[PDB]
């Protein structure tokens, strides 16, 4: 069974530092394309950042250029975020997607309601206290 | 909500494929086994049938 | 001299056109509209070569 | 001599046609090109024939 | 015996007759595709063409200029998931993709739509025509300046307008300074992968705009002109 | 609320891997190591079926393994003699992009179905020879995908929402409906004594319902990827499924789990379709890389290689008396294999 | 660009056997003796490209076309797979 | 303005005006309103109730 946890977020002071683990179990990690999706409050699913099999091309959103770092890991079969100077706006629940294809640069409905190769996701709040 | 009901259904779903009967590999198998075998000559395909009774020439 | 030029070159024109003829008929893949003028075309040449000859 | 030549005509045309025309019929054109590459040179060497004969 | 196969034999050529004449009509006709995100006034379009008189799933429309006809194709009643019934697409003319400009917000989203497209690994070669739809609604945007672009995509910044752009004396120079990024940022995705393969021809339409009809006619004229002279390799 | 469902399902979902692994008692390879092998099968094409103006997407047989049904995406709905390739019928479709085609077990009807998720159902009954739409159906939102005949009133019906009916055809409506998909069902297999059928869908899993109670049995998940195709074991108590992921998974009924993998290294394509043999020891498995596969169901070796194609193998069917089978490609052709001595 | 002027450079050369230009150059040349460098140069050039251009025409078109090499390609290695 | 736009984004209905105006839901269409025979009866409902 295809399955993807996501660890890590939580409250977050704006300019600080965060870091997100996807867990991925059940196909090969490898094979396949990597994806990052948030959903704002009362928003819809926007696309984050892909990493490819190999890592040697990524590529991010215009809001998030510069501040967020995609890496995979093959042997240990995990995908992170490294996220720095958070902006309030920010705050939103991640999913790690799987592109739904092997050996293939697209994937069509990563960014869709009812996606079935994403994990729960996680909540993160960039809220000043 | 929808979630809850979707839940709902699942775990009635899971319940129900969990109390159903199982029968051993090894005696599965064999079933599958002796089926081949019996029908093994009636197959022309696994046994290639003579040009004069095959249809397509 | 102009002779030897033109049944040389006729030749060897009539050899590869007969192959290109050979080949394009037998294949059914590149049976087409193009094709089929393409080995009328070819044809003609042949039929100019061998008359000449 | 001919029906060689006017078959380079024949692939000019067609190819003309097919760039610079949104719709074809295959078999309209087709028949009609290979009747002008073959039969048009048949009525000139026959016009021809004629008058010398 | 040969009574049968007599009788069957008619039947078959006269089957044939009736596919040799549709053989005729289906390619007569060209067909097209067309797609984007409802925030494009797609159905203003399907309205206009609809002038060309000649569970509900896909609809078509057929309309005729220059006494060739086309069959535009629209999914509106289907699943949001769109990676298995656009396969059967790969024969289409051509795809085209609408794209609001003026949502900002929601462009990076036509972006990726269009780079899943553009990439697929079936429509290899079929070309796509984007109509950036209702470019009034962008102008009208960029003039007021509450809402700035720079903030989406922070390239814009350093972005200045193409020598070759072309426009139109009475407009301001900012409102073609933003269409020309757009329109660049969807050909970056275009000749990123696509070399000769399949083209990608830009557009600038409005919704009121009754030219649509003639850019497409041009731009399936080109596709079928492309596709000829690589059949010589020529191009 | 959720905390505390989700929690149970997960339990529940390591007692079922439990339960699984407590019945491996063994492997199908292990115990198949003495079996003479099947050896290289050549298969020649025998007959050559053209006249379809686009690609074709699906095929059925018939019963007395003459005529078949093949549907085309521009509107074409042709029925083929086998033998003399001979053409009986072809349907003008309502509408052109066309997925799926049957074959009713008694020939009196043929249906179909589409992207307008309509099932239109043609009969061929008709004295005066002119065929005609004898019923349709409008009852699925998705596209329809796949369908199978019951009998002369009874058909199932696969679509893209997630969901399969139960039509009958003399009232049009539907008389049992199956949601238990999370994703769009592709194909369904019918058992040969038609009281169960899977169904394949997009989520990698294999599901069994009852046409009665229609209620599912049993789940399988062991694919890794979208399942293309599905089908039945001739003996009725396994199916086998295929998927993009480049490898095809034979399921137990009674062991509730995956028997054997036919997965190739140096395959990395997807799966079209795939069909068991009139004994079940080969499984013909079509492969998007322009050709197909005969695999052996029991040694998971390529007996042999069927490669007459010049696009993907979008269908492929086998006759009940397995004399022959039938494969139909995107390039407008039917090819029909059969062995030689 | 560069690329394009090749690509068209390319395209004229593969293009120019088959639409026969090359016939253009004596086209409109009336009869002239035969102890002539018009007459020489003529014979030489003619007898030369016409004869050769059947042979340029099969190569460009049939032996160098794409769709025939991939046929080609497929039959014979077909035919060594199943012999 | 533009009631070309509310009409398209009615038809398409990915956005519900209910959620903002919750009072839509328990709206009729006015007797006296005139509403175009070509236009849907869901893009007249939602443009009356702007204008009530």
């Amino acid at each position: 069974q295809v399955q993807l946890q996501e660890s890590g977020g939580g409250l977050v002071q704006p300019g600080g530092s965060l870091r997100l683990s996807c867990a991925a179990s059940g196909f090969t990690f490898s094979n396949y394309k990597m994806n990052w999706v948030r959903q704002a409050p009362g928003k819809g699913l926007e696309w984050v950042s892909d990493i490819s099999q190999s890592g040697a091309s990524i590529s991010y959103t215009g809001s998030v250029k510069g501040r967020f770092t995609i890496s995979r890991d093959n042997a240990k079969n995990t995908l992170y975020l490294q996220m720095n100077s958070l902006k309030p706006e920010d705050t939103a629940v991640y999913y790690c997607a799987r592109c739904p294809a092997p050996f293939t640069r697209d994937c069509f409905d990563v960014t869709s309601t009812t996606y079935a190769y994403r994990g729960q996701g996680t909540q993160v709040t960039v809220s000043s206290h | 909500t929808a979630s809850i009901a979707q839940a709902r259904k699942l775990v009635e779903q899971l319940k129900m494929e969990a109390n159903i009967d199982r029968i051993k590999v090894s005696k599965a198998a064999a079933d599958l086994m002796a089926y081949c075998e019996a029908h093994a000559k009636e197959d022309p395909l696994l046994t290639p049938v003579p040009a004069s009774e095959n249809p397509f020439r | 001299r102009l002779a030897m030029i033109y049944t040389v070159g006729y030749s060897v024109s009539l050899a590869s056109l007969t192959v290109a003829v050979l080949i394009l008929a037998y294949f059914r893949r590149l049976h087409c509209t193009r094709n089929y003028i393409h080995m009328h075309l070819f044809l003609s040449f042949m039929l100019r070569a061998v008359s000449i000859f | 001599l001919a029906t060689n030549y006017y078959w380079i005509l024949v692939e000019g045309l067609y190819l003309h046609s097919l760039i610079f025309m949104a719709f074809f019929s295959e078999k309209k054109y087709l028949w009609g090109f290979t009747v002008f590459g073959w039969g048009l040179p048949a009525v000139f060497v026959a016009v021809w024939v004629s008058v010398r004969a | 015996l040969s009574a049968e196969d007599k009788a069957a034999v008619e039947r078959s050529k006269m089957i044939e007759k009736q596919l040799q004449k549709d053989k005729q009509v289906y390619r007569a006709t060209h067909r097209l595709l067309l797609l984007g995100a409802d925030n494009s006034g797609k159905s203003t379009i399907v309205k206009q063409m609809r002038i060309y008189h000649v569970t509900s799933g896909i609809f078509e429309t057929k309309f005729q200029v220059d006494k060739v006809n086309f069959h535009m194709f629209d999914v509106g009643a289907q699943r949001d998931e769109r990676r298995k019934w656009i396969q059967c697409f790969n024969d289409v003319t051509a795809i085209i993709f609408v794209v609001d400009s003026s949502d900002y917000n929601r462009l990076q989203e036509a972006l990726n739509d269009f780079k899943s497209i553009w990439n697929n690994r079936w429509l290899r070669t079929i070309s796509v025509i984007l109509f950036l739809n209702k470019q009034d609604l962008l102008a009208e945007k960029v003039l007021a300046g509450k809402s700035k672009i720079e903030d989406y995509f922070p390239e814009f910044a350093r972005y200045t307008t193409p020598e070759d752009a072309t426009p139109e004396p009475g407009e301001d120079p900012r409102v073609t300074r933003a269409k020309y990024f757009i329109r660049d940022e969807f050909l970056r995705i275009s000749t990123a992968s696509g070399d000769g393969r399949h083209y990608c021809y830009p557009h600038f339409t409005c919704s009121v705009d009754t030219e649509n009809a003639r850019r497409i006619f041009n731009d399936c004229r080109d596709i079928i002109q492309r596709m000829h002279l690589r059949q010589y390799e020529l191009l | 609320e959720l905390d505390q469902l989700r929690q149970e399902a997960e339990q529940l979902k390591n007692q079922i891997r439990d339960a699984r692994k407590a019945c491996a008692d063994a492997t199908l390879s292990q115990i198949t190591n003495n079996i003479d092998p099947v050896g290289r099968i050549q298969m020649r094409t025998r007959r050559t079926l053209r006249g379809h103006l686009a690609k074709i997407y699906a095929m059925h047989w018939g019963t007395d393994s003459r005529l078949l049904v093949s549907a085309s995406q521009d509107g074409k709905l042709i029925i083929w003699d086998s033998y003399t390739t001979n053409k009986v019928h072809a349907i003008p479709l309502r509408s052109s992009w066309v997925m799926t085609c049957a074959y009713a077990p008694s020939g009196n009807y043929v249906a179909c179905g589409g992207l307008d998720n309509i099932c239109s159902i043609y009969n061929l009954k008709t004295r005066e020879g002119n065929v005609r739409v004898s019923r349709e159906l409008a009852g699925h939102t998705g596209y329809l995908s796949c369908c199978r005949f019951l009998d002369d009133n009874q058909i199932v019906t696969s679509s893209g929402d997630t969901t399969c009916a139960l039509w009958d055809i003399e009232t049009g409506q539907q008389t049992t409906t199956f949601t238990g998909h999370t994703g769009d069902v592709m194909s369904l297999s019918l058992a040969p004594d038609t009281r169960l059928f899977v169904s394949g869908a997009c989520d990698a899993s294999a599901k069994l319902w009852d046409v009665r109670e229609g209620m599912c049995r049993q789940t399988f998940t062991g694919h890794e990827s979208d399942i293309n195709a599905i089908c039945f074991f001739p003996n009725g108590n396994a199916f086998a499924t295929g998927s993009d992921d480049a490898t095809c998974r034979l399921f137990d009924l009674r062991a509730d789990q995956e028997l054997m993998t036919y997965s190739h290294d140096n395959i990395i394509c997807g799966i079209t379709s795939v069909s068991f043999s009139k004994s079940g020891r080969l499984l013909l498995a079509g492969y998007d890389d322009f050709n197909c596969n005969v695999w052996d169901a029991l040694k998971a070796d390529r007996a042999g290689v069927l490669a007459g194609h010049d696009n993907r193998v979008s269908c492929l069917g086998v006759t009940d008396d397995g004399m022959a089978v039938a494969t139909g490609s995107w390039d407008s052709f039917l090819k029909i294999w059969n062995g030689s001595s | 660009t560069r690329q394009q002027y090749r690509k068209l450079l390319k395209s004229t050369l593969v293009l120019m056997p088959l639409f026969g230009v090359h016939y253009i150059v004596f086209m409109a040349t009336p009869y002239t003796e035969v102890s002539g460098t018009l007459w020489q140069v003529q014979m030489h050039y003619e007898m030369l490209f016409n004869s050769f251009q059947g042979f340029f025409v099969a190569i460009i078109y049939c032996f160098c076309n794409g769709e025939v090499q991939a046929e080609i390609k497929k039959s014979w290695s077909r035919w060594t797979l199943a012999l």
